C-alpha cells in the first residue's frame, strides 16, 4: 500500500465557514456600523426628550 | 438609501418633503389639528338662512 504522511492526513478537517458573500441576491443590506456608545447617546437622548 | 418614495403630484414640481416616523424618538405625523371647544361648533355644518 502507498505509505504517504503528513501533517494534512494526520490532521483535521478545516472549520470552514462561509462569509456573508454579497452575490447572487437581488438586494444588499445597507452596512450600518453602530457602536455602544452611539446607541447609549440616541436611547438616552430619546429619553430626556420625551 | 433609506427613503421610501412616493410619487404624488399634491406635492409642487420642484419640492421634496422628507418625513421621518418611528424610532427611539418614537416620531410621528407632524401637523396637529385643532377642533373648536364648543361641541355645535364641530364638523361641517348645514345652518339655516336668514
Amino acid at each position: 500500500a502507498n505509505r504517504t504522511v503528513s501533517p494534512s492526513t494526520q490532521g483535521v478537517r478545516p472549520a470552514m465557514r462561509q462569509m456573508y458573500n454579497g452575490r447572487n441576491v437581488a438586494t444588499r443590506p445597507i452596512p450600518l456600523i453602530v457602536d455602544t456608545s452611539e446607541i447609549r447617546a440616541i436611547m438616552a437622548a430619546a429619553a430626556d426628550a420625551r | 438609501g433609506f427613503w421610501n418614495i412616493v410619487e404624488e403630484d399634491y406635492i409642487p414640481p420642484g419640492y421634496l418633503v422628507g418625513v421621518g416616523y418611528g424610532g427611539a424618538f418614537n416620531l410621528g405625523n407632524p401637523v396637529g389639528l385643532r377642533q373648536h371647544a364648543n361641541p355645535a361648533m364641530q364638523g361641517l355644518r348645514i345652518i339655516a338662512g336668514n
